[PDB]
RNA sequence: GACGGGGUUGAUGGGGGGGCGGUGUAACCCCCGAGGGUUUCCCGAGGGGAGAGCCGGCCCCUCCCAAUCGCCCGAGCGUGC
RNA sequence: ACGUCGUCUCUUCCCAUCCUGGCGGUGCAGCAGCCGCCAAGGGUGGGGCUGCCCGCCCAUUAAAGGGGAACGUGAGAUGGGUUCAGACCGUCGCGAGACAGGUCGGUCUCUACCUGUCGGGGGCGCUGGCCGCCUGAGGGGAAGGUGCCCUCAGUACGAGAGGAACGGGGCGCCGCGGCCUCUAGUGUACCGGUUGUCCGGCAGGGCACUGCCGGGCAGCCACGCCGUGGGGGAUAACCGCUGAA
RNA sequence: CUUAAGGUAGCCAAAUGCCUUGCCGGGUAAGUUCCGGCGUGCAUGAAUGGAUCAACGAGGUCCCCACUGUCCCGGCCCGGG
RNA sequence: GUGAAGCGGGGCGAAAGCCCCGUGGAGGCCCGAAGGGGUUCUGAUGUGCAAAUCGUUCCCAUGACCUGGGGCUAGGGGCAAA
């Protein structure tokens, strides 16, 4: 079985959103790609809400540019790096210089072999196996 | 519990304030401030420019 | 119905907003709790500020388990309180209804007490005592009128406040009757009805804000592309059906702010002894700085920055009890 | 409107002192200053040291000033079942 | 002379129930599915296309139910369509003209009298006046709703493939009620920089409607933090015990 | 037969195509609109002007980048009411 | 601001001819004040400042241009870039 990451999900300010135009981490191919979709029991929105997500959060991608291949199809992504700012559960403030996501398989496997730049532990400690790939950890 | 000083102005922050600031080539930075985050990257201030940091 | 199904805005559960008709919260209710001997079941003391504290989570299952975690706390000004009376109850035989059957006064109330109170000169507490004595086969409930003192806050001010605490901790009325007697003229102190780490509930009166509208008062949402609606847009658009006319549902401008509020489950992290250890070196802002003993609670009270706070042990209590050992602060932000 | 606190047995608002804080280093003084001319005791954007300066619809202390003088409301009685 | 479609805003009601609770049947092994019954407390969302309603589609989701309220709601909005006067096209007409065929443009008046609703005040009454503290008839409430992960367990079931459940632990999302310690926003209190001009120059200042730019206390505020439960009873659909006629 | 002749050059689901959200491509995750094609075109067509867009447009429409309080989702502030 | 015809010099050239720079100052030319007009917000107003206004955003702005005074055309008639 799978390793498992944790149960738990505290709340994360979203910093990408319905249409967001967002970089890729790593080297599968993507470069850029937009945020149609949030996968999870955290997704559900109220009447007039756009539904968003934060680091360590998986959301559904179009890549937009990258290889003509990959170009067009639908991804699954995990966010890794956020450009807004948010409290950890003990209280610590963080923010990132730029938004990012690594493209994975619905179940989490990275499609890529390496990902560029630090990633957010929340991702990390979700997902075991972008914890596998990820350099830098903060 | 561990205190900080702060990537700008050098001074240390107790803990419960300011924020830690994740750099795109992977390196962290505290800034006890608003005022000192802005300096330091959002406008790029040197902080031996300026006499509030050197008589800090 | 709606063309698009959402949630109501705001709650009914608060209706009427109304202004509270006491600046002091009146609790209606009162918990049955067994502490192995008897005790005054709640507590009243002075918002003073909020601060946050690096408190050691103390929960075995917690994922933030032996981490540091920095928690916003509140300060409560908490002087001594001063018995004055001993109030009996008794249940009335036609309807049930709960009745004041007597009361008996310390003999020589304070001075501080006569700017709120008509008091005889002298009053006479053994023959009071023995009138309440033929009550006490039909006592139900034993409760002692306190009285603040609010010269030993940081507020400073001398009309005190008055409100009644009942004694519980043990089952026996009896017993708790000699108790509550036993307090007659003295001071309770917070150590004396709580220990630290536990959890309390807390009813105070909110901040007041005055009359606000409805985009506040019930959160509706500001008109959708707001330049293009004539005669404003911090509105709701119609304001019923044809039928039925306007409802007490519908939601209106009005008053906001200053009600009675009930929060549950507050845990008490520290019942110091001595004001100056929590004060800031700045003095709490728009409070002033505490003297003698307080009470640090974990997150936030109701109400505005002097507002009366009653603490009492709690009706909804969680499943699995909280530590029994003390909870470790680390460190307060008030502190250097 | 109301509500709350104080009203001289008083720290209720102001003044003065202190604390904490915001900005960012004032005036004066000393050194440097690209280059020019009364050649070098002059002009000169500007830089450094010491000093910060200004300010607070916040907290403490202190009766120095003002919470005064005053103006009103207020039950009281009979009757029968 | 009752303002003509749709949409926005906001409130409530029905149940002929889409999910959430309970129960049964199955051509119900498990995973799933289909069918019926009780049940309206809560939920039922975000987008693309079209003026739409409707309908189709996209990625999610526990599910993304349907209806009534003067086809709820224009003295609340909007004005895309329809459905005035201008104009073009096709068709019809000798002609002026016509088309519920298409197309482009085309004034949305009113200081709220009464009632209602929301909040805020004054008085009288409460069996002489008053002060303080209580009770609780009744009234309001959704004050909560709902998901996910680990374990159970790669276990039960099964030829395999595949693949549960109860119970235990952890956390969210939506709603509600608070709060301002942190972070964010603002902050025409305040401090600094600087442009043009005027006050003879420096200093200090007026004006450029804070001249503009940067920081920013308090206060407010959310994009931040805190709280937000189980139980009892009688019951529904129904499942059983004893048990005669 | 025909009211004489029987729509040529061209152009098109057109501001002209009812059926019709026509069929095929492009564009979007998703396109009743739009663009390029196809044309026994209800009911296109030649000074009744056909085709035709260089320049010009307060003409009508579709798309891309930039930008943003349009919006997610509201908050604070200033002058006058 | 642009820079038509016309006019000078330079370079290349087998002659022809080509290229580059300058001068020159045309146009129902362009941007844009005054002036004229009247598009948007379907803004404000809508018992108005006003029985047609105001803000904002806009169009033209050397000409079929804007404007004063005087004059002519009159009702089944005038006048009409309609
Ligand atoms: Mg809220
Ligand atoms: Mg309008
Ligand atoms: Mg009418
Ligand atoms: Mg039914
Ligand atoms: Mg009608
Ligand atoms: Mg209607
Ligand atoms: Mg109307
Ligand atoms: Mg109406
Ligand atoms: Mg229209
Ligand atoms: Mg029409
Ligand atoms: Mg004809
Ligand atoms: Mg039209
Ligand atoms: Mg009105
Ligand atoms: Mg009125
Ligand atoms: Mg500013
Ligand atoms: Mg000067
Ligand atoms: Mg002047
Ligand atoms: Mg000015
Ligand atoms: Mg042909
Ligand atoms: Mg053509
Ligand atoms: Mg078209
Ligand atoms: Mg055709
Ligand atoms: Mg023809
Ligand atoms: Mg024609
Ligand atoms: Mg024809
Ligand atoms: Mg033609
Ligand atoms: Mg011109
Ligand atoms: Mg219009
Ligand atoms: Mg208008
Ligand atoms: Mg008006
Ligand atoms: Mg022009
Ligand atoms: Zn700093």
């Amino acid at each position: 079985k799978r390793t498992v990451g944790v149960p738990y999900r505290f709340h994360v300010t979203p910093g990408i959103f319905m249409n967001s135009l967002v970089p890729v981490a790593d080297n599968s191919g993507a470069k850029l790609v937009r945020v149609i979709g949030v996968v999870g029991h955290y997704s559900k929105s109220v009447h007039r809400r756009i539904p968003g997500a934060g680091v360590g959060d998986m959301v559904v991608v179009v890549v937009r540019e990258g290889k003509p291949e990959l170009r067009k199809q639908i991804f699954r992504a995990i966010v890794v790096r956020q450009r807004r700012p948010y409290r950890r559960p003990d209280g610590t403030w963080v923010a990132f210089e730029d938004n990012a996501v690594v493209i994975v398989t619905p179940e989490g496997d990275p499609k890529g072999s390496e990902i560029h730049g630090p990633v957010a532990m929340e991702a990390t400690l979700r997902w075991p196996t972008i914890a596998n790939l990820a350099s830098i950890v903060v | 519990m561990k205190i900080h000083k702060c990537s700008f102005c050098g001074a240390d922050i107790p803990p419960g304030y300011g924020i830690m600031y994740v750099r795109s080539d992977g390196t962290v930075q505290r800034f006890c401030s608003r005022k000192c985050f802005v300096s330091a990257v959002k406008y790029g201030r040197n902080p031996r420019k300026l006499a509030w940091v050197r008589k800090k | 119905g709606l063309k698009i199904n959402r949630p109501r805005r705001g709650s009914m559960g608060v209706y009427p907003r109304k202004r509270a008709a006491d600046i002091v919260p009146r609790v209606r209710t009162w918990p049955e709790v067994n502490l192995g001997k008897p005790t005054l079941l709640g507590f009243a003391a002075y918002k003073a500020g909020m601060l946050h504290a690096v408190v050691v989570d103390d929960r075995p299952t917690s994922p933030l388990y032996g981490k540091e975690v920095v928690k916003a706390v509140t300060v409560l000004d908490a002087p001594p309180l001063y018995v004055a009376a001993v109030r009996l109850y008794t249940l009335d035989p036609t309807n049930g209804y709960k009745v004041a059957v007597g009361e008996a006064w310390v003999s020589e109330p304070p001075a501080d007490l006569r700017r709120v109170l008509t008091l005889p000169e002298k009053f006479d507490t053994e023959k009071q005592l023995k009138a309440l004595e033929e009550y006490r086969d039909v006592a139900v409930d034993v409760r002692v009128l306190v009285a603040t003192q609010p010269r030993l806050s940081g507020i400073g001010k001398k009309t005190p406040e008055v409100l009644e605490i009942p004694v519980g901790g043990v089952p026996s009325i009896d017993e708790r009757i000699n108790f509550a007697i036993s307090l007659l003229g003295k001071t309770v102190s917070p150590k004396d009805v709580f220990t630290p780490g536990q959890l309390v509930d807390v009813i105070a009166v909110t901040k007041g804000k005055g009359y606000q509208g409805v985009v506040k008062r019930f959160g509706v949402t500001i008109l959708p592309r707001w330049h293009k609606h004539r005669k404003g847009h911090r509105r709701t658009g119609t304001i019923g059906p044809q039928a039925p006319a306007l409802m007490f549902t519908q939601p209106r401008p009005g008053q906001m702010g200053f009600h009675q509020r009930t929060e549950y489950n507050k845990r008490i992290l520290k019942i110091g002894d001595n004001g100056a250890e929590i004060t800031p070196k700045s003095g709490f802002p728009h409070y002033g700085v505490i003297k003698g003993p307080y009470i640090l609670l974990q997150g936030s009270v109701p109400g505005a920055r002097k507002r009366l706070v009653v603490l009492r042990y709690p009706v909804r209590p969680p499943k699995k009890a909280p530590p029994a050992a003390e909870p470790q602060v680390v460190w307060v932000s008030s502190q250097s």
